[PDB]
RNA sequence: CGGGGUCCGGUGCGGAGAGCCCUUCGUCCCGGGAAACGGGGCGCGGCCGGA
RNA sequence: CCCAUACCCGGCCGUCGCUGGCAGUCGGCAGAGCGAGAAAGAGAGUGGCGCGGACGCUACGCCGCGACGAGUAGGAGGGCCGCUGCGGUGAGCCUUGAAGCCUAGGGCGCGG
RNA sequence: CACGGCGCGUCGCGGCGCGCGCGAGCGAGCGCACGGGGUCGGCGGCGAUGUCGGCUACCCACCCGACCCGUCUUGAAACACGGACCAAGGAGU
RNA sequence: CCGGGUGUUACAGCCCCGCCCCGGCAGCAGCAGCUCGCCGAAUCCCGGGGCCGAGGGAGCGAGACCUGUGUCGCCGCGCUCUCCCCCCU
């Protein structure tokens, strides 16, 4: 019982904590918190019963097994890894994918999606791309952005909405979806002058300019 | 419909006078020519490209005649602009002086 | 028409190679800007231009 | 700024040292330790349900830590390297094909 | 502030130091991790007569390296000596 | 405007020297991001690139009234077995 505080040091450095031992016996106030000192089921049978045995032994062990392996502490499943983002990469900013199908296209940034992969699209009205994934290390982040902090995306769309299955079919949900979305960006990029046919070209290399000199 | 990757010259193997060692290239990239200006392309993929007389297979396409060897930028060379390169097979000494595409998608910015 | 004189402009070369030109997602409607002399044509027949 | 077989970090082979560790596989007849700064007892005693638990250990074996590795003349050790014959042994192989010879085939061993 | 009980407190210098008892040296759970050597409880493609893999080995190309062995010798690639090539025999018993 | 000469503050300035609180005020090995140093128990924070991941039965708690589990040792922490208050969903 007891209802869980929360920590009473805000962190002051990864794995230093702002208040010192004395400190926080005085915070936690422990001067008045002392404190001192299966595997069988019976069953009827139509005889009489029977105690069965769940978790029966196997019926074949195997000529040889590995052994065990030694314990390790730092290592965790992709699923609860901490997500990093860019500092160049904001919501509402406009980017160029540089290895999908749609090299070099010019694409409007929505949100970092759950598992790191960026939720991408610029409306496919104009650029033609959908709602799409995209590793935020495959793109470049130029500086220009577009106030979006002002739309609403659906909830339900995520990575398990954006994973494959399994001739792919474009779903009446995806079409409804990208319209949501695409209804309410579009207006936003038509009220910024020459922007629709800035998404609309495609970016490239000529000879005579190279990357590490140009700025975006 | 652009070109999306940059132009490098495989100048030859790290070296000393009398031996070299094949498990590093150096690559001279167009355009950059001081230290100042080669860590952008730090740790960038390149690709040497090559055709060759058997039909390969190739990711989503068709199989043609295109083969590739990859690699990838780790450090600087020198004070003008050389670049320190490792593929996964040591490129053939037919490559000296010929063009490697340094791409973008290890991007940093 | 070319070569000289005066004069006027520039001169860390803005008539700059630290530069210039072309710039490619495509198609469909209607409007404005440029053009009506323009664009495209082994579509053309000639005339010059070159050692 | 460039690079040696030098130096630093890591992997692997071997040698040498610790004359290192393991007979404790002590299981419903049992209780799973002897890594822990401090020479020595998880000391013995007498009075005020479900039947269950991987590998090991050719001890001439297996396992763990460190350091080191140039070599003529020469010395020593190990060769499950090789050739021929003899005593044993393989209820061995072989005319449904031995020996020998050839091979752009598949492999093993640092090497023989 | 790596301070935190009550006492008997001289175990004491004037309280702090610092001793003796307090069922007598046993409070428990959960959780995060810069903690005695990497994991993913993360994914994507291409696959039947033209494609996948094959270190080495067959042939060829390229860059770097690279003088013919044995022997006597201070010193051998030597303008020092033995050696066209191959098979079998051949020397610490 | 220039050249030569004289000279001692004039229609520019320069150097030294008692004090005025070493006169006063910033500031200070200065992002006036190069005027000249040595450092860090008087030093911490963040980020980028490259190579590698060798090893594989470490135990926990359960108590002769039980026999489970495979997130474990050292180290650094947080919450609860006390009670209140504040803020955001
Ligand atoms: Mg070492
Ligand atoms: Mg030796
Ligand atoms: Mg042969
Ligand atoms: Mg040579
Ligand atoms: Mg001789
Ligand atoms: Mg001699
Ligand atoms: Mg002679
Ligand atoms: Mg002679
Ligand atoms: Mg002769
Ligand atoms: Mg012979």
């Amino acid at each position: 019982k007891g209802k869980p505080h929360c920590s009473r040091n805000p962190v002051l450095v990864r794995g230093i904590g702002r208040y010192s031992r004395s400190a926080m016996y005085s915070r936690k106030a422990l001067y008045k918190r002392k404190y001192a000192a299966l595997a069988t089921v019976t069953k009827p049978v139509g005889g009489g019963t029977r105690v069965v045995k769940l978790r029966k032994m196997p019926r074949y062990y195997p000529t040889e097994d590995v052994p065990r392996k030694l314990l390790s502490h730092g290592k965790k499943p992709f699923s609860q890894h901490v997500r990093k983002l860019r500092a160049s990469i904001t919501p509402g900013t406009i980017l160029i994918i540089l290895t999908g199908r749609h090299r070099g296209k010019r694409v409007v940034f929505l949100k970092q999606l759950s598992s790191g992969l960026l939720l991408v699209t610029g409306p496919l009205s104009l650029n033609r791309v959908p709602l799409r994934r995209t590793h935020q290390k495959f793109v470049i982040a130029t500086s220009t952005k577009i106030d979006i902090s002002g739309v609403k995306i659906p909830k339900h769309l995520t990575d398990a909405y954006f994973k494959k299955k399994k001739k792919y079919e474009i779903t009446e949900q995806r079409k409804v979806d990208q319209k949501a979305v695409d209804s309410q960006i579009l207006p936003k990029i038509k009220a910024v002058p020459q922007l629709q046919g800035y998404l609309r070209s495609v970016f490239a290399l000529t000879n005579g300019v190279y990357p590490h000199k140009l700025v975006f | 419909s652009g070109r999306l990757w940059c132009k490098a010259i495989f100048a030859g193997y790290k070296r000393g006078l009398r031996n070299q060692r094949e498990h590093t290239a150096l690559l001279k990239i167009e355009g950059v020519y001081a230290r100042d200006e080669t860590e952008f392309y730090l740790g960038k993929r390149c690709a040497y490209v090559y055709k060759a007389k058997n039909n390969t297979v190739t990711p989503g396409g068709k199989p043609n005649k295109t083969r590739v060897i990859w690699g990838k930028v780790t450090r600087a060379h020198g004070n003008s602009g050389m670049v320190r390169a490792k593929f996964r097979s040591n490129l053939p000494a037919k490559a000296i002086g010929h063009r490697i595409r340094v791409m973008l998608y290890p991007s940093r910015i």
